[PDB]
């Protein structure tokens, strides 16, 4: 029963920032209706705006999202997660 | 939702069509098979895993196929070896999506608690932590193996993690030629657990003992040939480069890498009861692109079947024809467009648009567009859903024409009994569906090709009950379109406008006149003994029945004869001569039918007699009522029906 | 460069059994005079008596052999192996 | 010889028996009263002896002559018993006897009536007939119950003379005359009781009639068998004369009265009488033609029973289509008349074709209700598909003409032919109004005569169209006389309507409808119109034979109608007045004058 605790999601405005922290108790996205697509290698729709980082030798993943738009409002899941909602209002 | 697997697939396809960015047709395939295997494992009965195991494997294959189609196509002109890159695409799906046992519970605090001083259960607790670490490293868990190696006081395994981290810094570069020959010699030394003995050979590209492979699954079994080719292709190119030197070399390595087919000849031979499963052997055909070679081979041994395979092979071609134009075989394409529309019978109500994305030639020609004329019967839901998918004009003129001409050959047996009765219940139950395809095609310009279908069934009535009278009621259920066909007819140019507009207007007058006589004859027969003793209302109603009939006869005789005599289109005249000759005798008996029921009142005797006696007398000036007896055979019938008035009127 | 090596052919009595092995190295049948026909899917004349199996290897267990099966058998993905059944 | 000597001894016994049947020497006449009963019982007993002794003993017609001589004395004896009942009635009998008295004294002197019954009292039937003739003013004069209560006794007295014929084993002119003159008065009985009927009261005299019908039946059905036997035996028809006159007239009148009596009867009584008495098969059948019911129970059994009824076949001609084809129309009967349209018989039937040809040829004489034949001539033409062209022309012309004529007539669109005034010579106006009012123009026989009536020029114009279309029937003389009368009416109207404007529409209507090409229409002329060479008494009596007016009046009317024009045509102006007109009209039209025969060409 290895777990994946994700936190940091929330509701921001168009142009705001967020910081998703993922601690593996032991980054893909899914929009409302579409299929799970990979976000972070970087997706073509988030290259230059999202930054990924990892602690060397540890099982932790941080995603800093700057310049958020209404096309990034979805549920983010972790993979190596239950899901964390990240909405951006227009 | 979950039950309708096909419906979910259709929705993904529809979204792509609306957009018409091309790699999204297969990515949606990962959201269907996943939620299915999740809906049988999140909550419910545990025995549903016998069917959820089929969904737990159909979703990992769609992940492996998404990296192979984007590498051989999306070659952007950004800032060498194109066949060696397939090994990396095989390692991503072989490492991320693998089985991993969780961390062991009840880990001992200190070491050797039961204490050759250790019991038999001590080397097992040491091998238990040895197998928990020997598995995480094979799946790419460095981030986890690095912490796992430090956590269990398992420092004996950390010396190779950086050696791999040093081998990972050399792989990103794309000396260590001597370090590859020491671990292989370390695999020949005695004194090692079975799990650690297989870990030293897997990283270098060697084959360990068969006792460690017995446990190994035939699916995993494929990583043996994958790591050997990498250890040999780098030593070959590494050898070619010779960036270590001859001295740096110690032992000769099998630098002769084989192909995929020589490796597949051994993975399906070690554990064939599961390595040749129908959902795992599809990855070799993606490297060969032979679509109809795995499904058309299960239709010959009918003496001794899998719906998940037909939905993927057919969905592949709509993408294969799109990924590379004509990548799917043209014979296989039309064979996949036909096998899909036929197998989609239980779900054919919603997929009446997804089959148009790969129209190709089965849709431009009258091939895949004639099957819809077999289900469109009564429900108005499927008739309106086909209006989308950007299909109209000639396709609407080829589905409506294939709907009325394909049932005309089945009524050929309805023209043989020219002098007997027949079974007309099927015609009175299937031709009703033969008028909804034209009534739904509300096109004022495509009205000439369908307005003659009813008149083409007047001769199938023959004697006894007539089918045109019931057909006249189907047209009354959708009249008013005559106003839409008369206004739209003055939009397109026509040369023979003096004969095409006169036949449609005359047929509507005779049919409406026919539908009126049928309802007038149904109200007098349903009268029977109406009004009871108060026949005063009948004394005026029967008077109206006897006037409306004596007028209807002289009027129906003038509508059929209004076709004049000599006309070029005499084929339309030889067919209407019998229907006019068949509506004559039924009228004289209705007045005489007031001598069986209205004979209790001596009032229809002196009236209905002379009214029907002269009905043949004046039927001798307009060319002797033509010869309606010559077109039906009813001559002595008129001679006896009227002759009976000589024993009642006197 | 590739093909098939086959082994296991021979001469048996009517009703006996043989085991054709075929591997790539390093089913069809032809009677004398007639044209080559596919054996194993399975032909109608061998269904229930011949069993095909595969681990690029293919084995054909021929049980209840009859004189009509006397032919040269060839592997395909071979040079031919004679299988003769005497009445 | 021996049978003649025995017959002589029997005749002497018969004379003494006649005296003994009316008076007997041994008995004391003074004792009691007139022993007519004993005088009769004596001869009655002696009759049993005569029968038992003369067992067989038949020679030629001597036994039949003796059996006939028996009824000369046995029948009279049953009258005095009525007298006894009449002696119970007294006042009637005394008034009767006294009347009889005067009768004899006026008829044969002999001291009025003395009830000695000398010479067998044969005059008893003559007295009975005189009394029956006087009862039509004496009792018809008296109430039905009175005369009804009276006639019952005479009925019961007469009905006692048939039980002796079945007792003598019954197997000459005297036998035919023994009871035949009484038929001259028997017919005065039933009516006298039946005319009163239930005396205008049925709910109480139904039984009074049911108790009396027996006497009428027994009189009629028995007296009727004597005629045909006497007639076949006597063969008087030759002489015939007063015997036949009485006989045959009485026979017809009795057939009329026996059938109504058969109708007014109790259930199956006439049916039994029809079977019992083989006579008046038609009157029997009239009672039997489903008078009671159409029930298949009794009717099929009565029907099937006829068997040898050839006569029944004539029954079907009363007023169907039963009797198992009944050999078609009773072997197609004889002259069908209207039954001929029925003789279609679900077949083309050549006779049925001749039948409508017979319907036109039967419109020739005393016909009616042509709308049948009119629709049935068209119908028979349809059934068929020389005579065909003639039939088509007859159908078309007669039908269209009768229709237009009845319409215009009943319509009265054209008010009147002005010239006629107060002339007997022509009641054709009233005859034609009557014809048009009913019976499909009363079959419309005088199609010729119809056109003669002219009231508006438009109504008069058509005639020559029928004349040039279907005028292949009458003689040339008849057709020319028609055309001449027409032209004469035209001239009399055109000289009056200033300008002679009547011909200017007809000369155009005859050429715009193309009548000369399909009709060799003879050209009218002064000589053609003033042509009295076709005026003969035979043609007059043939054409105007319906109206029973003197032919002299019609001849005078026709001579005046001809001479008016013969005098008005001064210098023969009419000639030019026609020639110029017709020739100016038929000029631009494909028409030329054929002065060789006074016709029109092209």
């Amino acid at each position: 029963q290895l777990q994946l605790v994700e936190t940091g999601g929330g509701l921001v405005q168009a142009g705001g920032s967020l910081r998703l922290s993922c601690v593996a108790s032991g980054w893909f996205r899914q929009a409302p209706g579409k299929e799970r697509e990979f976000v972070a290698d970087y997706a073509d729709s988030v290259k230059g705006r999202f930054t990924i980082s990892r602690n060397n030798d540890k099982n932790t993943v941080y995603l800093q999202m700057n310049n958020l738009i209404p096309e990034d409002t979805a549920v983010y899941y972790c993979a190596a997660g239950q899901g964390t909602q990240v909405t951006v209002s227009s | 939702y979950q039950t309708e697997r096909f419906t979910k697939f259709s929705d993904t396809l529809k979204e792509f069509k609306i957009e018409q960015d091309p790699f999204n047709i297969i990515r949606e395939f990962r959201s269907a098979a996943g939620q299915l295997a999740l809906d049988l494992a999140n909550s419910g009965d545990e025995s549903n895993v016998i069917s959820s195991k089929d969904w737990e494997l159909e979703a990992r294959f769609w992940h492996l196929v998404e990296l192979l189609l984007v590498f051989r196509n999306a070659d952007l002109d950004l800032d060498d070896n194109k066949q060696l890159y397939q090994i990396w695409i095989v390692m991503v799906w072989l490492k991320e999506n693998t089985y991993v046992m969780e961390r062991p519970k009840n880990v001992p605090t200190s070491k050797w608690l039961n204490s050759n001083v250790l019991d038999v259960k001590d080397k097992e607790e040491d091998h238990i932590f040895f197998k928990y670490i020997y598995e995480l490293i094979l799946a790419g868990a460095i981030d986890e193996a690095l912490e796992e190696a430090k956590l269990s006081d398992n420092i004996s395994i950390c010396m190779i993690l950086c050696g791999i981290q040093e081998y990972l810094n050399p792989v990103i570069d794309t000396k260590h030629s001597l370090w590859r020959r020491t671990v292989y010699s370390l695999s020949q030394q005695a004194g090692l657990d079975p799990y650690e003995r297989a870990i030293y050979s897997y990283l270098s590209g060697a084959i360990p003992n068969q006792e460690v492979l017995q446990y190994s699954d035939w699916e995993s079994d494929l990583h043996i040939h994958l790591n050997q080719i990498l250890q040999t292709e780098i030593e070959n190119y590494l050898l070619e480069n010779n960036q270590v030197g001859t001295d740096e070399l110690i032992l000769p390595l099998p630098s002769h890498a084989l192909t995929v087919q020589e490796v597949l000849n051994r993975v399906a031979s070690r554990h064939p009861s599961e390595s040749e499963h129908p959902i795992r052997v599809l990855m070799a055909s993606v490297i060969l692109d032979s679509l109809p070679s795995v499904i058309h081979s299960s239709v010959e041994m009918l003496l001794d079947d899998k719906p998940y395979l037909l939905r993927i092979v057919t969905h592949l071609a709509i993408c294969l024809d799109i990924i590379n134009p004509g990548s799917v075989e043209e014979v296989d394409k039309s064979k996949l467009i036909t096998t899909y529309i036929s197998l989609l019978k239980l779900q054919g109500l919603y997929e009446n648009i997804p089959i148009y994305a790969t129209f190709l030639n089965e849709s431009d020609c009258l091939e895949a567009c004639s099957f819809i004329l077999s289900s469109l019967e009564d429900p108005q839901v499927r008739k309106k859903q086909i209006e989308t998918i950007n299909f109209l004009r000639l396709p609407a003129s080829n589905i409506l024409r294939r709907t009325t001409q394909r049932v005309f050959d089945e009524t050929e047996q309805e023209y043989s009994p020219s002098n007997e009765i027949s079974i007309s219940f099927d015609v009175n139950n299937i031709d009703m569906h033969l008028i909804y395809g034209v009534e739904w095609l509300i096109e004022g310009k495509l009205y000439v090709d369908a307005v003659h279908s009813i008149i083409a069934l007047s001769r199938r009535f023959l004697l006894n009950g007539r089918v045109k009278a019931l057909e006249q009621f189907m047209e009354r259920n959708n009249i008013g379109e005559i106003c839409k066909n008369y206004e739209l007819e003055k939009i397109a140019d026509n040369i023979s406008k003096d004969e095409n507009e006169d036949q449609f207007l005359e047929e509507i007058t005779q049919y409406e006149h026919l539908i009126k006589g049928i309802r007038e004859y149904e109200e007098w027969q349903k009268s029977v003994s109406l009004l009871s003793s108060e026949s005063n209302i009948p004394t005026l109603i029967e008077k109206l029945q006897g006037f409306s009939k004596d007028t209807f006869e002289l009027i129906k005789t003038f509508l059929v004869d209004l076709t004049s005599s000599n006309f070029a289109d005499s084929a339309d005249y030889e067919i209407l001569y019998e229907i006019r000759a068949l509506y004559t005798p039924f009228l004289l008996m209705e007045l005489h039918k007031k001598l069986v029921e209205a004979a209790k009142l001596l009032k229809i005797p002196k009236f209905i007699s002379e009214a029907l006696a002269f009905t043949s007398l004046v039927a001798n000036e307009n060319d002797k009522i033509y010869l309606l007896f010559q077109s039906s055979g009813k001559l002595k019938e008129y001679l006896d029906l009227v002759a009976r008035t000589a024993t009642l009127s006197n | 460069q590739v093909q098939l090596v086959e082994s296991g052919g021979g001469s048996v009595q009517a009703g006996g059994s043989l085991r054709l092995s075929c591997a790539v190295s390093g089913w069809f049948r032809q009677a004398p005079g007639q044209e080559r026909e596919f054996v194993a899917g399975y032909a109608d004349s061998v269904k229930g008596r011949f069993t095909i199996s595969r681990d690029n290897t293919v084995y054909l267990q021929m049980n209840n052999l009859k004189p009509e099966d006397t032919a040269l058998y060839y592997c395909a993905t071979g040079q031919g192996t004679q299988v003769t059944v005497s009445s | 010889g021996f049978s003649l000597d025995q017959e002589s001894i029997e005749h002497d016994l018969k004379l003494t028996s006649e005296e003994i049947f009316h008076s007997n020497g041994k008995y004391i006449p003074p004792m009691l009263n007139t022993l007519g009963q004993h005088l009769s019982v004596r001869k009655e007993f002696f009759q049993n002896f005569l029968t038992f002794v003369a067992k067989n003993f038949n020679y030629k017609i001597s036994p039949e002559l003796k059996l006939d001589l028996i009824e000369k004395f046995e029948i009279l004896n049953c009258c005095i018993k009525f007298n006894s009942i009449i002696r119970q009635s007294d006042v009637l009998n005394d008034i009767w006897e006294k009347t009889l008295s005067n009768y004899n004294l006026t008829q044969n002197e002999h001291l009025t009536t003395k009830t000695v019954v000398i010479n067998s009292p044969d005059v008893f039937p003559v007295i009975f007939k005189q009394f029956l003739n006087h009862v039509v003013f004496v009792l018809f004069p008296s109430q039905n119950q009175n005369f009804k209560l009276n006639v019952t006794n005479l009925i019961n007295l007469c009905f006692y003379d048939g039980i002796l014929e079945e007792g003598e084993k019954t197997i000459p002119w005297f036998i035919n005359f023994d009871y035949l003159n009484c038929i001259n008065q028997c017919f005065f009985d039933f009516t006298f009781a039946c005319e009163e009927e239930g005396s205008l009261d049925s709910y109480k005299e139904g039984l009074l009639k049911i108790v009396k019908i027996l006497y009428y039946q027994f009189n009629q059905f028995k007296i009727w068998i004597n005629t045909q036997p006497v007639k076949s035996v006597n063969a008087n028809d030759n002489f015939i004369n007063i015997n036949n006159l009485y006989d045959d007239n009485h026979l017809d009148w009795n057939h009329v009265l026996c059938k109504v009596n058969l109708k007014e009867q109790c259930i199956q009584i006439a049916e039994f009488y029809k079977d019992l008495s083989g006579l008046v098969q038609t009157l029997q059948t009239l009672d039997q033609n489903d008078s009671t019911t159409v029930s298949l129970y009794e009717t099929f059994f009565n029907e099937f029973p006829k068997e040898f009824s050839f006569t029944l076949f004539e029954y079907l001609i009363k007023h169907q289509q039963h009797d198992v084809l009944i050999q078609f129309f009773q072997e197609s009967a004889p002259k069908y008349g209207h039954v001929a349209w029925i003789q279609q018989i679900l077949d083309g039937s050549y006779a049925d074709a001749m039948n409508t040809l017979k319907n036109i040829t039967v419109d020739d004489s005393k016909k009616g209700e042509s709308l049948s034949e009119c629709e049935l001539h068209l119908n028979v033409a349809k059934l068929s598909s020389i005579n065909t062209l003639r039939k088509i022309q007859y159908n078309l012309d007669t039908i269209d003409a009768e229709k237009n004529i009845s319409n215009k007539l009943k319509k009265g669109e054209v008010q009147i032919c002005k010239r006629f005034k107060n002339g007997s010579i022509r009641e054709v106006f009233n005859i034609l109004v009557e014809e048009l009012k009913s019976t499909t123009v009363v079959n419309l026989s005088d199609l010729v005569e119809l056109y003669s009536m002219l009231d508006d020029e438009e109504s008069l114009f058509i005639p020559l169209r029928l004349l040039s279309v279907d005028g292949n029937l009458l003689n040339f003389e008849v057709k020319k006389f028609l055309n001449a009368l027409v032209w004469r009416r035209i001239v009399l109207l055109n000289a009056s309507n200033e300008g002679d404007k009547l011909l200017q529409h007809i000369v155009k209507r005859v050429f715009d409808e193309e009548l000369p090409k399909n009709n060799d229409f003879p050209l009218p002329s002064v000589d053609l119109l003033c042509d009295k060479s076709l005026l003969t008494p035979e043609y007059i009596s043939e054409t105007y034979g319906r109206f029973p007016i003197d032919q002299n009046a019609i001849r005078e009317e026709i001579y005046e109608e001809i001479s008016q024009v013969e005098t008005l045509n001064s210098d023969n102006s009419l000639e030019i007045k026609l020639h110029s007109t017709i020739g100016s009209v038929a000029k631009e039209k494909n028409y030329t004058i054929n002065y060789e025969t006074n016709t029109v060409e092209y």
